[PDB]
């Protein structure tokens, strides 16, 4: 599954519901600690919707357990994003993914 | 042809073109997406900054190439100059 | 000699191969760029002439041969122990020459590239010997710049043996540059080597030299130094707090950094030891700096995550409390009051130790040292000062 | 006080000081020595608050000094510091500062800041260092923590041979001390370790066998040290890339460790975990039953388990007592310290005991199933020195310090951001600035090849692979640049 372990506290209240769209800003880190992604490196937000098969779902659970104005840290093992493939040229075959994640808006 | 009353010419490329042109494309290069749609296209950048940013240092190495300094960017005239009008060369290619 | 004929009986022309091959280097040199257009181009025709008559009489299958034959013996030693002292110490250098003879042959000539694309796959088996790597990469890359056949030859195992040369062999600029002839030649890319090229080297970040951003970091500390020595007049506990005034999270694309703690200077000198002047690094990062940032233990560069109530990093309106005991080495923190659930323990107690706050753009925090120093908000344990 | 100024070619080194060799020539007042292999008579003495004027003119190779405007002179008349030289490579501003003294070098940015100038240096024509310059100029400076680099070839007191593992015989890398014996040799415990680390596991665990071997992580490197060498100087075992610590005299007692205890919230110590940087034991202690080193060398073996992380010691066919436990993604670098007293002092060798991998396969991806021991070219002996320099960065942060009250204590306060762009080697685990690769020389060459790989691999509408190099070059990054 996916652990997730909070950094700032949210509202804890307004969670994301069915088909609601989240707009989040990530940055991806490597087990070992290198960083292969961040949207606040492009600075625009990520819109990304709940249960439509957007994002990997270690993404996705870890923002639907996650909840509004809530900056955690999010955990992928390689089954849940990426698998054995993995992303060419990004992520090496078999990789965890460690993401720095935060709800700014429900919209 | 001309932009008044008298036969003066007007400033390279300002004006109004209606020729067809080839339509910009780009996508957002994020990695958490599994969408293989954003592999087309060439990735975004901030063509505005970078705009800005070329316009001011161009504005710079006019300054400090007269000057005729012992310290130019890169060590050389040639690392100062040509890697920035190449830019410039290319935006203004692209039309921004 | 293979057939185990006796050595003496073998005769081996070795010192006669040697000068041929030195003036047939020297026959097939390139036009120097210092001469007159006229003269240079003169020699250029002459050199293609004499590559085609090369070519065409098959001189180029020959040396093949003879680095093949050379090749069999491992080592200069071993090639000794057959042949002689003379052929073992002659062995590395006719190999080369035959080498730079063979580069010097194809170099410039696109028919005679193309016809070694039978043998490309040949050359390629032998990369990984010390003894002809360098030669057979500058065959390997004239063969490349000119013949768009030796392109589509060139397969997958190919191009990982050619990127293992890199992680065997060590950082080398001309087996980058025959990767970058591999993408492109004569203005023609080819999809499936820079695919090829992309997914077997990119991803590792093990062999390529790695880029990133990291926000400037600087430490700040109090003129007090701490120590602990027999027979010295010291208090062996202490205590210090740190108010965070304003943080701002994200002041660029990086998170900002706010640590505290002790950290302890290297021997008896003044300067903080075991870490660098200036950089990126801070409280924590090496094993002279004890640090918290209210997530995790920072020490030696590593961090492990401490369990408090309601955790969560640096925020305005938050008071440190940072304990020091000398009498057991022991560092433990109290965030607002609520005491941290992890200390360190049993470290080095030879140097000096005094409080440190390390930071990136965009903090404001207080230190109270107590007295007419900025008055406690909570009160220090019992029996520290 | 003991401090020279002068002009150094870009071949100096930090280590030695100014004058003794050919690369610099400059000017101690406090002795009134004149400083260039070797030192003669020249000039006064300074006192607190003078000022020196260094005057070269490359032209037909001449120099001097003024002091508060006069010019030094030597012994004779003549004003010439130094009669005659080559121009060489070049010459740059260059001074040394002795303990607890204090300078300030004013390469003439701007001619109003030079006070002696006017009177001295301005009539001649001679100019200020950086008069035609817009930027400052970049200060190096002698690095104060030693880094471990390849042992040289003309080092004079360390040779390193490469022994190619024959059919009976692993590969093996020898230390040799050349000048040892021989007067002016200097004997101290001399820091040596291998290029590549090995790296445990991200997660801890919860006729040879074929199967054994291909599912194993143990690996194995054993250390020879030669008769007549001292056991009791030569110390084996891994360190860390965080080891930079340089001492006359080393002791197993006096390496850096911490121990971490998180605790429950009762206060039960849950977990206790030992951090260090040196994981090493020493052959004297290692070697109980004594004499069984000088009919054969000392053997002392390393195992490492990438697996659990479990650091255990094999000496003479006898496991040893002493073991380390380490925590998960460590990059442990074979390492040895030793003490030479003999021409010989030991010697790495990259075998395999039974059930274990040999060392190259945990450091080399592509033979990590290879039960053969190799030493490719890349894995070299290196050693702990203190000749290198560093960097000043040009600009620094903006911190403001001030007491408020007696109440409120003491403000620091930082606003403005800054960054810097930072190469980080992997092999070494190490990062530097990248600004630093404009005397990093080889560095900057594969990086700018680099640099062509990855406009090659995305050249010609390669969108794919665009989007893939935009993790590895990012927008920041390229607006830095």
């Amino acid at each position: 599954g996916v652990e997730i372990e909070t950094i700032s506290p949210g509202d804890g209240r307004t969670f994301p519901k069915k088909g609601q769209t989240c707009v989040v800003h990530y940055t991806g880190m490597l087990q070992n600690g290198k960083k292969f992604d961040s949207s606040r490196d492009r600075n625009k937000p990520f819109k990304f919707r709940i249960g439509k098969q957007e994002v990997i779902k270690g993404f996705e659970e870890g923002a639907a357990q996650m909840s509004l104005g809530q900056r955690a840290k999010l955990t992928c093992t390689p089954d849940v994003a990426y698998g054995a493939t993995g992303h060419p040229g990004v992520i090496p075959p078999n990789a965890t993914l460690i993401f720095d994640v935060e709800l700014l808006n429900l919209e | 042809l001309f932009p008044d009353e008298n036969k003066k010419h007007g400033l390279p490329g300002i004006g109004l073109s209606t020729s067809l042109r080839p339509r910009m494309q780009f996508s957002s290069p994020s990695f958490v997406s599994i969408s293989n749609e954003c592999y087309q296209y060439s990735p975004e950048f901030p063509l505005d900054i970078l705009k800005s940013k070329t316009i001011q240092m161009l504005t710079e190495a006019v300054k400090e190439g007269s000057l005729h300094a012992r310290d130019p960017v890169g060590g050389t005239t040639e690392f100062l100059f040509v890697p920035l009008i190449k830019l410039f060369y290319t935006l203004l290619i692209m039309g921004i | 000699l293979s057939k185990k004929a006796k050595a003496s009986t073998v005769d081996l022309p070795i010192e006669s191969v040697s000068l041929s091959l030195q003036d047939l280097i020297g026959y097939f040199h390139p036009p120097d760029e210092h001469l007159e257009h006229e003269d240079k181009q003169n020699r250029l025709r002459a050199l293609k002439n004499r590559q085609n008559l090369f070519q065409e009489e098959g001189m180029i299958n020959l040396v093949l041969e003879c680095i093949d034959r050379l090749h069999v013996y491992s080592s200069a030693a071993h090639f000794a122990d057959v042949a002689g002292r003379e052929a073992g110490e002659s062995w590395k250098s006719i190999l080369n020459s035959l080498y730079e003879l063979l580069a010097a042959l194809i170099r410039g000539n696109r028919k005679n590239c193309a016809q070694f694309s039978g043998s490309l796959d040949w050359l390629i088996s032998r990369l990984e010997r010390l003894e002809a790597s360098s030669g057979i990469l500058e065959v390997l890359h004239c063969v490349l710049v000119e013949s768009p056949e030796a392109l589509n030859i060139i397969k997958e195992g190919h191009i990982k043996s050619i990127i293992s040369l890199l992680d065997k062999h060590g950082r080398n600029h001309k087996v980058l540059d025959v990767l970058c002839s591999l993408c492109v030649c004569h203005g023609v890319a080819v999809r499936s080597n820079q695919h090829l090229i992309c997914d077997n080297l990119l991803p590792g970040r093990d062999l390529l030299l790695q880029t990133r951003l990291v926000n400037h970091v600087s430490s700040m500390r109090p003129n007090i130094f701490l120590g602990v020595s027999e027979g010295s007049a010291q208090y062996k506990k202490w205590y210090y707090e740190l108010m965070v005034d304003h943080t701002e999270p994200f002041v660029t694309a990086e998170a900002t950094h706010l640590r505290v703690g002790w950290a302890s200077t290297e021997g008896y000198s003044p300067y903080p030891g075991g870490g660098e002047e200036w950089g990126g690094n801070g409280v924590g990062d090496d094993l002279f700096s004890y640090g918290f940032d209210g997530l995790h233990l920072w020490s030696g560069c590593i961090a492990r995550t401490v369990s408090s109530p309601n955790q969560h990093l640096l925020r305005t309106d938050d008071v440190i409390s940072c304990c020091l005991d000398l009498s057991a080495p022991s560092i433990s923190f109290r965030i607002n009051g609520q005491p941290v659930q992890g200390m360190f323990e049993n470290f080095n107690i030879d140097g000096l130790f005094f409080p440190v706050v390390s930071f990136s753009a965009g903090i404001k925090v207080r230190f109270l040292l107590g007295g007419r120093h900025g008055e406690f908000k909570f009160l220090p344990p019992p029996g520290y000062a | 006080g003991d401090m020279r100024v002068g002009w150094s070619r870009p071949g100096c080194q930090p280590d030695q000081e100014l004058g003794s060799d050919e690369r610099a020539f400059a000017f101690d007042g406090f002795k009134a020595q004149r400083w260039h292999q070797g030192n003669e008579h020249y000039g006064r003495s300074w006192q607190a608050g003078d000022v020196v004027g260094c005057m070269v003119d490359m032209n037909e190779h001449t120099m001097m000094f003024t002091l508060n405007g006069e010019i030094l002179l030597d012994d004779s008349g003549s004003e010439l510091a130094f009669k005659d030289f080559d121009v060489g490579d070049g010459f740059i501003p260059v001074c040394s500062l002795g303990v607890a003294q204090v300078g300030r070098m004013n390469f003439g940015k701007d001619v109003s800041t030079l006070k002696y100038f006017t009177i001295c240096g301005l009539q001649e024509g001679y100019e200020p260092f950086a008069v035609n310059t817009n930027r400052d100029i970049t200060m190096w400076l002698s690095k104060r923590l030693p880094q471990f680099l390849q042992v040289p070839s003309n080092h004079e007191h360390i040779e390193v041979t490469r022994i190619d593992g024959t059919i009976d015989s692993s590969p093996c890398l020898k230390v040799t001390q050349k000048s040892f014996g021989s007067q002016n040799s200097n004997t101290d415990i001399m820091f040596y370790r291998l290029s590549m680390p090995i790296e445990c596991a991200e997660v801890f665990s919860k006729r040879d066998d074929y199967d054994f071997l291909m599912q194993t992580s143990t690996y194995y490197y054993s250390v020879r040290i030669f008769p007549g060498q001292e056991p009791a100087n030569v110390w084996v075992g891994w360190i860390t890339s965080d080891f930079h610590q340089y001492d006359t005299g080393f002791d197993l007692d006096r390496v850096r460790t911490v121990t971490v205890t998180l605790g429950d919230e009762k206060g039960k110590v849950h977990e206790s975990i030992k951090r260090s940087n040196c994981y090493m034991v020493c052959a004297g202690e290692s070697m109980s039953p004594g004499q069984g080193r000088n009919n054969n060398g000392l053997e002392i073996g390393c195992v490492v388990d990438a697996a659990s992380g479990l650091l255990t010691f094999i000496a003479n066919g006898k496991e040893l007592s002493t073991y380390y436990q380490v925590e998960p993604s460590t990059k442990l670098f074979p390492a040895v310290f030793a003490q030479a007293t003999s021409p010989n002092v030991f010697q790495f060798e990259l075998g395999r005991i039974k059930n274990v991998m040999p060392l190259s396969a945990g450091l080399f991806k592509s033979e990590h199933k290879n039960p053969v021991p190799q030493c490719p070219p890349r894995l070299h002996v290196q050693f702990l020195s203190h000749v290198l320099w560093s960097r000043m960065p040009n600009q620094f942060l903006k911190v403001d310090v001030s007491r408020i009250s007696e109440r409120q204590g003491w403000l620091v306060q930082c606003l403005d951001p800054l960054q810097f762009m930072s190469l980080h080697i992997p092999e070494e685990n190490r990062s530097v600035d990248i600004l630093e690769l404009t005397e990093q020389e080889e560095l900057l060459k594969f990086h700018y090849h680099t640099l062509r790989l990855y406009s090659a691999v995305c050249a010609l509408g390669n969108h794919r692979v665009a989007h893939a190099l935009c993790s590895h070059v990012d927008e920041p990054q390229l607006l830095y640049a």
